[PDB]
């Protein structure tokens, strides 16, 4: 009965079709990503090159 | 004595938009080429923050 009510956002929200990759490691599916695009463009630093 | 065979060689022609070097460049084609003096090119780069 709470699970009716833990998922007060997510029951009207309207899914859609998102595109990225996918991978299998073990049973639990991963998305893998890239940030090239959001850091190379624009002369900025990407923050996951520590 | 003899002329048993008199043989010549036969030079076939091979023009420049049959090689597939012709991919890598455009070709267009031009009329007056000693009436021009210079090309310009025009770029415009955006950049977001």
């Amino acid at each position: 009965g709470d699970k009716a009510a833990l998922a007060d956002g997510h029951d009207e929200i309207q899914r859609t079709r998102i595109a990225a990759s996918l991978v299998k490691i073990g049973d639990k599916f991963v998305a893998i990503e890239s940030l090239q695009r959001m850091y190379n463009e624009t002369q900025f630093p990407c923050p996951l090159n520590r | 004595e003899a002329l048993l065979g008199v043989y010549t060689n036969v030079v076939e022609f091979v023009k420049f938009l049959e090689t597939a070097l012709a991919a890598a460049c455009v070709n267009t084609e031009f009329k007056d080429l000693r009436r021009m003096i210079d090309g310009k090119i025009q770029f415009k780069i955006s950049m977001p923050t």
